């Protein structure tokens, strides 16, 4: 099937490739506080938009599902993860930012955005990572003559940078009118509220929104899912899960001087290298699971269906069985002898075939040796010629193609 | 601004000629890189780490993977070809006798030491001392190890020691080494008794020649530098490949399981063909830098082909091919990926400038040198060889006549003997 | 007063660990061979902070053993405080009115707790994270900064979510100090086979370490 | 075995049979066939598919003309030792060793060849060694006599 | 498509529609109504210079 032909010459060819699959999986996570979110989404108050307030949250178990499976959120938006993915992951610290806003101005929460919000109340960083989580709230935050008590920024002298926040009352200029600190033709105070009445349409109530920003890092993480630990293994292939770090390999205890600060180690090459277990502290190294590839060694099939195998730079116990410098070699009778070489293996080896019915491998023969019979005062004349006739061909040219680059891509 | 060399008038005449009174032996190092590394990289393994969401979009591409692996095994294949062609010129395993009598010349740091692990050379072992990622990544061994490749520059020398050209013509025809040395002069054009008469001498001149090559290789670390820049460009090359896996190409992260862990399959796929994209020309750009790098170290292994055959196997008339000056003999080592050619070569040295004529007329006859020139010391004129300087009395067996003294410019009169 | 500060105040980047390694790294450091301001303490002026800071002292008894961070310091805003006094290290955010100089006398936004040398510190705000990083050496030269090197290992790391455009030392009453300003800058850092920081190369000081 | 005429046919063979497969391969479009997209996409909502079909379609020509490049530099490569080996053992008699067959040279024909060109190299080989005692010098009433 | 239409020697298997290149298009086809089957040939043999 490689060759694609029912009958193949004699040679060695790379079939396919060969690696040990994992046997287990082992997920590693610190021993640690169901999340406090209850205290940001179910707070009795939100802050007002141009003053929005931020909550950390760290040293916690998270079950997001708590929060995408209810139906009570009128969006969930979110970039940079995917929200059922948010139980599997883990992350340094988490900020929850929260704040009511009217119905129709939620489209300016997200990156990438401009308007009054986005510009003068509250700004995302376009590379932002986080979702976006919000709901009408006109029953907790409208009220019978208008609630007064949220406003937002309608003016600033400068937009807003990602994360940036601005307290002040004093007052804006519109025009070439100076303000000296009062209001006039072209000056004007800076907030404006909102004045939630029950009475409003939908795009006009109140809405609630919380935004969580993560701070995914290699640093130590301290908001995790939920996702249980396993017991450790060492010495074997094993998939693995430490902090969220997914990686394939075989886990080793190691000499690793790591300081009392590092948690991870990495390679010459920037690689992943070894680690400190969450719960065990103990440093372990990581090395890939064996891998090479699959060399099939034949003579023809017009000669004979039988075949070795090499394991390519493998060795025999990660897999008669013979280990080669070039890689563990699969057959029989791979018999100690030497002969020109016939099928090439490396590193000396060579193979070949008996009609007893087998596939020799072999350090190869350079040729017979010979002590020339020197001595000081000999020497040897031939008495004799033969005029020899030797064919040597060289290749002189090519097939002259050429492709019509048009109609080769679009065919007309 | 830099100088082009010494300027020299030099002292040319329509009558003067200059012949050197003396030689020196001189041995030259000649280093040519023969192969290189047989890397390998499963485009798979490198391009998609390994993952199944990964590996059924690469398929998409169709071919572009099994193209690269084909590429990359000609390259690697054709290094044990390249081997071959230098070392594997002599049909059988020459050895040399157990006793030295090579008469004067010492070859024994030249020659295989069985103190060694592997017997190679004492200047073998010299080159071997001074010439100096696992996920995508594979390194093939060669076909011969140096093991075997000192076998053969044992063989392709202990031939050339005990027989001289005759192993390459066909079975070695033993000849004594001082009298192989007396038909090498004869090449040159230098008439044989000046071998045998001064052969103590020019022993000493070779002997010494090979001492100082062990002191140019122990001591200077830019001597290899042809190999170690073979090596050193490999190495350069990997580490290029190798770290763009790190790169980002407009992807939300670099690490392709990061990518997975993060996202949902069609928002993931997005993100993970620009990955493939990236990956993919990184991996191109390197198996296309590396069949132009296999090229000149092909015609590298060509040329170190034909200085084998033409050097080690014989005796050139070519100049400068095999060395700077009259070549006499050359004598492979081998080195880490390359060979090591020892250009034994005669120089002529001790320039004396003497009066010359093209003919000597007498009897009104012209007579003409049958080998070399006529010369004067002032009273007297003698023929010589051109190559070395040794006078003789002129004669009408070293002269032949034609024509008469009318026809010749520059023509003078002297008696020429009748012996 | 001035000193040259030679090779000193290089960190560790990062909490990684790596070896036998010539990694390259972009991040605030202090110059290699800038020229930094000398105090005696016998004075704590208000001064800058620019990027981050480099502070190290020299003591027979250890006098400094305190700082003041922020814009106003006086906890007019909140204002990062940092204490020892040989039993813990306390650490405070604060807007309660503490006297405007309060040497050690032989809105509580966040709270924690935990010649004869060279007392070495470098501070940063990324993120509005405040990052201290320290080494103390057996070294004895009273005038400049010893020439020679050391690579500063991370203490402390306060998510506060703060301003700070000044500080000012604290002193025990009831012996001198160095400062220099961090800049961003490539450094090439050289981990040794036990994973210390043993040498380094300033990318952007002259044409000799821009080739290296 | 005979194969070095073969092997370029071969090459070239095999390089054509994949620029050719390449045109059935996707690239990330909803289909290797174009006219069926602009069979079912109009116009804008096609041009996003047909530019993965166009960008993937210069990628493996581009491929064969730069690997057709590095192939025609080897035969020519090979071409220039042809030429010269036509020169120097055709036109001539080469004292070259082992440039024009093996032992010393006498003569060489050219044969034709499909993409190629065949010597027939004709060498003199010695053939039956046998010892001899043999001396540098002769000496007779004194003098030294060497061979010429 | 666009091309040479030949009545032709292909004798499909009842149920097949068509015959196929190496690019996957097509190289032969029943008609869709009648049991006709036509080679597909390119014009000039796939274009050609001036
Ligand atoms: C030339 O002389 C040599 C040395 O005397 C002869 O070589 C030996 O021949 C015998 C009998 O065939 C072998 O068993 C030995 O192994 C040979 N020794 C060596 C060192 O080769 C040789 O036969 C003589 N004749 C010819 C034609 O070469
Ligand atoms: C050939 O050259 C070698 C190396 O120059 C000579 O070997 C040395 O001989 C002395 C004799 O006193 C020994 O003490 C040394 O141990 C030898 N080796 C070295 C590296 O000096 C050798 O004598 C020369 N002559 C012959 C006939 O081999
Ligand atoms: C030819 O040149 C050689 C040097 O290449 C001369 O040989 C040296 O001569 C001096 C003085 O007699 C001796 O001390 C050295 O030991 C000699 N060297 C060697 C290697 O033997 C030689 O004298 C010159 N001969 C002529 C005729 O000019
Ligand atoms: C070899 O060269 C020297 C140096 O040029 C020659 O010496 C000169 O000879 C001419 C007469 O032939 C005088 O006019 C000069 O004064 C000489 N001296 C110099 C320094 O040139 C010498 O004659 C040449 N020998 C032969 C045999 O040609
Ligand atoms: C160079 O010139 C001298 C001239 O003196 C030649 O030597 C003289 O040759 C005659 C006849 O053979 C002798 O009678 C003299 O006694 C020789 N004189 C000397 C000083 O030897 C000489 O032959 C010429 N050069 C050479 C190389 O032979
Ligand atoms: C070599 O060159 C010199 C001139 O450089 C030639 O000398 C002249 O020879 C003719 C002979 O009839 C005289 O008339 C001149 O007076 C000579 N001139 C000088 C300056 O000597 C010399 O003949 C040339 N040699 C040959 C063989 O042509
Ligand atoms: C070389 O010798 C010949 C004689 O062998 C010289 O030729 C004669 O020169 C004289 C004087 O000029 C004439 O009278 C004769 O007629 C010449 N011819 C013969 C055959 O005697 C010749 O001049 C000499 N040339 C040189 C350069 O020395
Ligand atoms: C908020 O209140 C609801 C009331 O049913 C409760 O089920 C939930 O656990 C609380 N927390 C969150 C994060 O929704
Ligand atoms: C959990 O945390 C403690 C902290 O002291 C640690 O000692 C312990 O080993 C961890 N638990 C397990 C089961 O490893
Ligand atoms: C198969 O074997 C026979 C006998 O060895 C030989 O004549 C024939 O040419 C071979 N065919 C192939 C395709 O190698
Ligand atoms: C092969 O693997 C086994 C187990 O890892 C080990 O004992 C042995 O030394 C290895 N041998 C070689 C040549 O790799
Ligand atoms: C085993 O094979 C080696 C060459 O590979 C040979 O030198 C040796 O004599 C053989 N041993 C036996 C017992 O035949
Ligand atoms: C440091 O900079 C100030 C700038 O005013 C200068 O006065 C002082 O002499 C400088 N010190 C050195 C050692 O160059
Ligand atoms: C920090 O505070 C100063 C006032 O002391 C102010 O000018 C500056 O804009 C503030 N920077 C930030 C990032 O808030
Ligand atoms: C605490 O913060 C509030 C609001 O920012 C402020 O009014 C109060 O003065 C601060 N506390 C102190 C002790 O100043
Ligand atoms: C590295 O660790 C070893 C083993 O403890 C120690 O002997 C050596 O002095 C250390 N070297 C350095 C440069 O830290
Ligand atoms: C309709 O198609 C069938 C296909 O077998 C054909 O035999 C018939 O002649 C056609 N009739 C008409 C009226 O088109």
């Amino acid at each position: 099937c490689t060759l694609k032909s029912f009958t193949v010459e004699k040679g060695i060819y790379q079939t396919s490739n060969f690696r040990v699959q994992p046997t287990e999986s082992i997920v590693r996570f610190p021993n640690i506080n169901l999340c406090p979110f209850g205290e940001v989404f179910n707070a009795t108050r939100f802050a007002s938009v141009y003053a929005w307030n931020r909550k950390r949250i760290s040293n916690c178990v998270a079950d997001y599902s708590v929060l995408y499976n209810s139906a009570s959120f009128s969006t969930f938006k979110c970039y940079g993860v995917s929200p059922t993915k948010l139980n599997d992951l883990c992350f340094t610290n988490v900020y929850a930012d929260s704040f009511v806003i009217r119905g129709d101005e939620v489209r300016q929460i997200a990156p990438g955005q401009t308007g009054k919000i986005a510009d003068y109340n509250y700004k995302l960083p376009d590379d932002f990572t986080g979702c976006v989580i919000a709901w009408n709230s006109n029953n907790l935050d409208s009220k019978v003559g208008g609630n007064y008590n949220y406003l937002y920024r309608l003016f600033r002298k400068s937009n807003l940078k990602p994360f940036e926040r601005d307290i002040s009352t004093e007052i804006y200029q519109a025009g070439s009118t100076p303000c000296n600190g009062v209001e006039g033709f072209n000056c004007y105070f800076p907030l404006q509220s909102y004045g939630f009445q029950p009475t409003y349409g939908v795009g006009y109530q109140p809405y609630r929104v919380v935004v969580l920003s993560f701070e995914l890092l290699h640093a130590p993480a301290t908001v995790c899912g939920p996702k249980k630990s396993t017991n450790l293994v060492k010495n074997k292939c094993v998939n693995f899960n430490f902090n969220g770090l997914t990686g394939t390999g075989v886990l080793t205890e190691s000499n690793k001087k790591f300081l009392p600060f590092q948690q991870f180690g990495r390679d010459i090459d920037d690689t992943t290298d070894a680690v400190r277990d969450p719960q065990t502290l103990e440093i372990l190294d990581i090395t890939p699971c064996s891998f090479g590839g699959v060399s099939v060694i034949t003579p023809g099939t017009n000669t004979s269906n039988q075949v070795a195998v090499l394991y390519q730079g493998v060795n025999c116990t990660e897999v008669n069985v013979f280990q080669t410098r070039a890689g563990c070699l699969i057959g029989a009778e791979h018999v100690n002898n030497s002969y020109e070489c016939d099928i090439p293996i490396g590193a000396g080896i060579c193979a070949s075939y008996q009609t007893s019915q087998s596939i020799i491998a072999y350090t190869m023969s350079l040729g017979a040796e010979n002590s020339v019979a020197y001595s000081n005062n000999s020497i040897a004349i031939p008495i004799n010629f033969t005029i020899s006739v030797t064919t040597e061909i060289l290749p002189v040219s090519m097939t002259k193609t050429s492709v019509d680059c048009t109609m080769y891509i679009c065919g007309d | 601004t830099m100088s082009l060399g010494a300027e020299n008038s030099v002292a040319y005449s329509n009558n003067s000629i200059a012949i050197p009174i003396n030689f020196t032996i001189s041995v030259t190092t000649e280093i040519l890189p023969v192969s290189m590394t047989k890397t390998s990289v499963d485009c798979t393994m490198y391009i998609c780490g390994d993952s199944t969401e990964c590996s059924n979009l690469l398929l998409q591409y169709g071919s572009f993977c099994t193209q690269l692996n084909r590429a990359l095994t000609g390259i690697a294949v054709e290094q044990d070809k390249n081997t071959q062609e230098v070392f594997a010129q002599v049909k059988q395993i020459y050895k040399t006798p157990p006793i030295k009598d090579f008469g004067g010349f010492n070859f024994s740091q030249i020659l295989p030491d069985p103190s060694k692990p592997s017997k190679r050379s004492f200047i073998e072992d010299l080159l071997f001392n001074k010439v100096t990622k696992f996920n995508g990544l594979t390194v093939l061994p060669p076909l011969l190890t140096d093991e075997m490749i000192a076998q053969y520059t044992s063989a392709l020398l202990a031939g050339t020691i005990t027989s001289g050209w005759t192993f390459g013509a066909g079975a070695a025809l033993q000849i004594p080494f001082a009298m192989q040395m007396a038909y090498r002069f004869n090449g040159i054009g230098v008439t044989q008794n000046v071998l045998y008469e001064n052969q103590k001498l020019i022993a000493n001149q070779f002997n010494s020649a090979i001492g100082k090559i062990q002191d140019s290789l122990s001591s200077t670390a830019s001597a290899l530098g042809k190999l170690q820049d073979v090596v050193n460009q490999n190495a350069q090359a990997l580490n290029t490949l190798v770290k763009q896996l790190s790169s980002n190409f407009g992807a939300i992260s670099s690490v392709l399981n990061d990518i997975l862990a993060r996202l949902d399959k069609v928002e993931a796929e997005v993100q993970i063909d620009r990955l493939i994209t990236g990956r993919l020309q990184s991996l191109q750009t390197y198996v296309t830098q590396q069949l132009i790098r296999a090229a000149e170290i092909r015609a590298s292994a060509n040329l170190a082909a034909t200085k084998m055959s033409e050097c080690v196997l014989g005796q050139s008339k070519r100049v400068d091919f095999c060395g700077k000056g009259y070549h006499l003999m050359s004598f492979p080592q081998s080195a880490p990926h390359g060979v090591v050619f020892l250009h034994v070569t005669y120089v002529p040295a001790q320039e004396k400038n003497f009066t010359t004529a093209p003919a000597i007329c007498h009897d009104g006859k012209a007579h003409f040198p049958r080998e070399g020139v006529f010369v004067s010391n002032g009273t007297h004129w003698f023929v010589t060889q051109r190559n070395f300087y040794e006078p003789q009395i002129i004669t009408t067996h070293n002269t032949f006549v034609s024509g008469n003294c009318d026809v010749v410019i520059g023509i003078v009169n002297n008696t020429v003997y009748d012996p | 007063a001035y000193t040259n500060s030679f090779t000193r105040g290089v960190y560790y980047p990062d909490k990684v660990f790596r070896s036998s390694v010539l990694h390259s790294t972009q991040d605030l450091f202090l110059p290699f061979f800038s020229n930094v301001t000398w105090f005696h303490a016998i004075d704590n002026p208000v001064l800058p902070f620019n990027d981050g800071v480099y502070f190290a002292s020299t003591e027979k008894s250890n006098i400094i053993r305190g700082w003041i961070f922020g814009t106003t310091l006086d906890s007019k805003t909140q204002s990062l405080l940092i204490v020892n006094n040989a039993t813990n290290v306390v650490i405070k955010v604060c807007e309660f009115q503490f006297c405007n100089d309060p040497f050690l006398g032989v809105n509580c936004t966040f709270e924690y707790v935990s010649f004869k040398n060279l007392r070495e510190f470098v501070f940063k705000n990324i993120d509005g994270y405040f990052k201290i990083y320290s080494k103390h050496t057996p070294i004895n030269l009273v005038r400049d900064l010893p020439q020679g090197f050391s690579a500063l290992e991370p203490l402390v790391d306060l998510p506060i979510g703060i301003n700070i455009t000044r500080f000012q030392t604290l002193l025990a009453l009831h012996a001198a100090y160095y400062v220099g300003y961090l800049q961003p800058r490539t450094f090439l850092l050289k981990y040794n086979e036990n994973g210390t920081i043993t040498d380094a190369v300033d990318c952007a000081l002259d044409p000799l370490s821009e080739t290296k």
